[PDB]
RNA sequence: GUGAAGAGGGAAACAACCCAGACCGCCAGCUAAGGUCCCAAAGUCAUGGUUAAGUGGGAAACGAUGUGGGAAGGCCCAGACAGCGUCGAGUCGGCCUGCGCGGAAGAU
RNA sequence: GAUGUCGGCUCAUCACAUCCUGGGGCUGAAGUAGGUCCCAAGGGUAUGGCUGUUCGCCAUUUAAAGUGGUACGCGAGCUGG
RNA sequence: GCUGAAAGCAUCUAAGCACGAAACUUGCCCCGAGAUGAGUUCUCCCUGACCCUUUAAGGGUCCUGAAGGAACGUUGAAGAC
């Protein structure tokens, strides 16, 4: 998980998505792609 | 909206009550019973939003798809098969005990809910049978918990149709 | 539930394989239900007991009325256990030592020894200053009771002098070395609570 | 003339029942405020308690609005340090629902003596029953 | 300009900010700033919107299919858009603007 | 028309930007052992040699030897290098 | 994580459901009804006359003196008192 101010789609199979009023990208190709806004 | 707008065939032998805002859906393969968002008006059945709600097509869009499943559920059903990976992984169903073996000091004993039936087609497979197609997803994750699939050699409990990705080591 | 009985002493026992236990002998007489406290009177389930005996003219009209009730012998004080769910007793059951046969372990109830008004060092293992190096009256006294401006007051529960012991303390999971029916005795491995005299409260462990 | 002054050996206090059921906590608790302060009567007097005694039932089914069930928090000191506590509206409505509408309405009412003896009018019980029967309370729709 | 050398009302409290200049008395009335659910005087006022964050009631670069409004557009029953030739109505992504969201750690 | 000062001692109390222990994501994570980020303040968190030292260096421990606030906490509590 | 639309797909989340830590609430120990919101249970005790006026939770006289308490004494592994 990064955490981060700047969460971005890092690559096209990245998805931001919005969870419990948290903004995170879910990457199904990936796993360091994942990201949360904190 | 598009999921919403599709009603569902309700085929004969399966019977539907509609009771203040509750489904309750009879038949062979089994029953089951929800209550909806209050969003939804439930009139084949078909789904629609209720005046003086914002978020009755959503709403309307998932009791079309849980109607559509729980109409499954009592018919075809659902069915659930995972694979054990690795040296020294069994299982074996024992009533509504699925017991697991898989490289831990103790055995696991998992207990199935109340309607959902294991079948162990090889010792490194299990084969889940319910009418709630969320109860077996959910037993499915669970029994997938006590050893998810890891990344090295792919040895766990996965999904039969998963495709665990694999990958080599830090080099040298 | 559990028993009142009385601290005798302590003593050892010797077992075959050249083991020495230390052991607290406690003398558990027959403890006699005085009172059944039920949900719909009380609003809980509890026994209350008596043990021991009184002289005539040490028990109150008041109290005699309630051994009267009873059917029951005055005997020393009045103690109540809480009753689980598949306990029943009735209003004038003795009660002996028996109940702990099977029991393994039991917590010790007494109160402690009284140490009277107590310093620092021996009531909280405060350190002591220097005896020498210039120490000016200041070898067993607190030290520093707080910071400065901020807070300006010193904090509730602060360490310091005061009343020690006589309160009070239950030791806990005391095996059961010996449970002597015809003598009234229950043999505990290990001290107890109080003086030699004092009163104990006996349950089966807890934990 | 003086102006009319009420006086407390002469006050008539009314018992009154209500029901919290569904209610929204702060808008109940204004009106259980105004009606034990006697701030509803024309016999009105600041140093005088002449409101009424207010039954409220059902205090465990209070509403709030928003996430307050979850969000909302009572703090509380217990005097020894670090001893800072706190309680979510749905803690407090499981072990100890009837402090969630006295805690609503004493902080509505004024501080000081006059302000408790009008807190001790307000009878809050948890459940559908009270024992106050022979008070013969009147239904009051808040 | 005010305080100093200026009281009163407001800004929780708060010389110097806002309203306003106290000759004395009144258990009359109208207003100012500021207010009108309870503490606490006065709208639980009216009509039309927005916000779901207790935002309001501490907030920066920057981040985001939050949500309201607006002006153009590209493609679309010569079948788009998505998913699997199927398929059968819209779809797509920039700009402008209202209100929110993250960014957000401190000592009794 | 006086708000006692460095360091030590005694006794602390809070914050969390966490040293240990607890939970977790990513890893250029095979394992063992690490790196990095997130959650977490319940409890725990060296003795000595040298020097007034705080610190630091050194010796030898420890799961760890946390970072800060508290009149650079604490002399109507001690010391006085 | 499951199921799942908004957004035919996808999506742990919007509706709904499941896991998840020494933190939190309990569980363990001690205090605790001045908890003035002063609670509960058991037992014990007192079952006499009369006068007066500012008729009132009024005032006094005679007779009565319970349960129990305190005091005093001998004291205590209780204690500054
Ligand atoms: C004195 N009074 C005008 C205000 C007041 O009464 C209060 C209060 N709580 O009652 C205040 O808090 C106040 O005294 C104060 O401290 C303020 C600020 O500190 C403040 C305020 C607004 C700001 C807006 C923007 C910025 C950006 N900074 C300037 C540059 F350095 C970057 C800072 C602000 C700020 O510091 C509000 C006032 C209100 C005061
Ligand atoms: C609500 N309360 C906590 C304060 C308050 O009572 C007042 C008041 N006047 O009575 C305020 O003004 C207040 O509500 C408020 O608005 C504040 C500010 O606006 C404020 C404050 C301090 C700031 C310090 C720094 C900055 C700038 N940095 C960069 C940005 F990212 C943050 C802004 C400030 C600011 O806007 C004081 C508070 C006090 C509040
Ligand atoms: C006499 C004043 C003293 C006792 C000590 C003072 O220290 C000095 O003034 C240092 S210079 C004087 C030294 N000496 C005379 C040569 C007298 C102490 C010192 C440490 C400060 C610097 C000034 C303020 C202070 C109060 C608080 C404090 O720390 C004190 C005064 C108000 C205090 O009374
Ligand atoms: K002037
Ligand atoms: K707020
Ligand atoms: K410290
Ligand atoms: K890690
Ligand atoms: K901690
Ligand atoms: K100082
Ligand atoms: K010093
Ligand atoms: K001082
Ligand atoms: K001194
Ligand atoms: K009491
Ligand atoms: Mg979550
Ligand atoms: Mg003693
Ligand atoms: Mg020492
Ligand atoms: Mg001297
Ligand atoms: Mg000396
Ligand atoms: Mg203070
Ligand atoms: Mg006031
Ligand atoms: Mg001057
Ligand atoms: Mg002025
Ligand atoms: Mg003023
Ligand atoms: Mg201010
Ligand atoms: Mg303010
Ligand atoms: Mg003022
Ligand atoms: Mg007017
Ligand atoms: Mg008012
Ligand atoms: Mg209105
Ligand atoms: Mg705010
Ligand atoms: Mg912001
Ligand atoms: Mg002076
Ligand atoms: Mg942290
Ligand atoms: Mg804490
Ligand atoms: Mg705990
Ligand atoms: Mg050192
Ligand atoms: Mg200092
Ligand atoms: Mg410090
Ligand atoms: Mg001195
Ligand atoms: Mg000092
Ligand atoms: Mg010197
Ligand atoms: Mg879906
Ligand atoms: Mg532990
Ligand atoms: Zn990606």
């Amino acid at each position: 998980m990064k955490v981060r101010a700047s969460v971005k789609k890092l690559c096209r199979n990245c998805k931001i998505v919005k969870r419990d009023g948290v903004i995170r990208v879910i990457c199904s190709a990936e796993p360091k792609h994942k990201q949360r806004q904190g | 909206s598009r999921v919403a707008k599709a009603p569902v065939v309700v085929p004969a032998g399966v019977d539907v009550k509609i009771n203040g805002q509750v489904i309750t859906i009879k038949g062979k393969n089994g029953e089951l019973t929800r209550t909806l968002n209050d969003a939804v008006e439930v009139k084949t059945l078909t789904f629609g939003p209720r005046d003086g709600y914002a978020d009755g097509w959503a709403q309307a869009g998932t009791a079309r798809a849980l109607l559509n499943s729980m109409v499954i559920g009592v018919t075809e059903g659902f069915t659930k098969k995972l694979q054990l990976v690795g040296v020294g992984y069994r299982a074996a169903v024992k009533g509504n005990v699925i017991n697991l073996s898989l490289g831990f000091s103790h055995p696991v004993d998992h207990q199935l809910p109340a309607g959902i039936t294991a079948e162990c087609p090889t010792q490194t497979e299990i084969v889940l049978k319910g009418a709630d197609k969320q109860v077996i997803g959910q037993v499915a994750a669970d029994l997938r918990a006590y050893r998810r699939p890891e990344p090295y050699k792919g040895k766990g409990v996965r999904y039969a149709d998963e495709v665990v990705r694999t990958k080599e080591a830090k080099k040298k | 539930i559990g028993l009142v009985g009385k601290k005798v002493g302590m003593t050892r026992i010797f077992t075959e394989d050249g083991v020495s236990i230390p052991v607290t002998v406690i003398e558990v007489e027959a403890n006699r239900v005085t009172q059944v406290k039920d949900l719909a009177n009380d609003g809980y389930r509890a026994i209350q007991v008596t043990t021991g005996a009184k002289k005539a003219n040490r028990v109150t009209k008041p109290e005699a009325g309630h051994f009267a009730k009873a059917g029951v012998e005055a005997g020393r004080g009045l103690w109540e256990f809480r009753l689980a769910e598949g306990e029943e007793f009735t209003v004038g059951q003795s009660i002996s030592v028996e109940l702990f046969a099977d029991v393994k372990k039991v917590d010790v109830t007494g109160t402690s020894k009284g140490k009277g008004f107590a310093g620092t060092v021996k009531r909280w293992n405060f350190r002591t200053q220097d005896a020498t190096h210039g120490n000016s009256l200041s070898h067993r006294v607190p030290g520093s009771i707080g910071q400065n401006q901020t807070p300006g007051k010193v904090f509730k529960g602060k360490k310091m002098a005061g009343q020690m012991g006589n309160e009070r303390v239950t030791v806990q999971s005391l095996d059961v070395v010996r449970v002597d029916a015809e003598r009234n005795l229950l043999l505990v491995k290990g001290a107890v609570p109080g003086a030699t005299g004092s009163d104990l409260i006996v349950k089966p462990a807890v934990k | 003339m003086k102006t009319f002054t009420a006086k407390p050996e002469t006050v008539k206090r009314d018992w009154y029942v209500v029901d919290a059921t569904g209610k929204t906590l702060g808008r109940l608790a204004t009106e259980l405020a105004r009606r034990l302060r006697g701030k509803h009567k024309a016999e009105y007097t600041p140093h005088v308690d002449t409101g009424d005694y207010i039954i409220v039932l059902n205090a465990d089914k209070v509403a709030v609005t928003g996430n307050k069930r979850t969000d909302k928090v009572y703090y509380h000191h217990t005097g020894h340090i670090g001893g800072i506590k706190q309680a979510t509206f749905e803690e407090m409505i499981a072990r100890r629902p009837e402090r969630v509408i006295e805690i609503a309405v004493k902080g509505m009412l004024p501080k000081g003596p006059l302000g408790r003896a009008m807190f001790r009018k307000l009878k809050v019980y948890a459940g559908n029953e009270h024992n106050h029967a022979a008070q013969q309370p009147q239904v009051l729709d808040i």
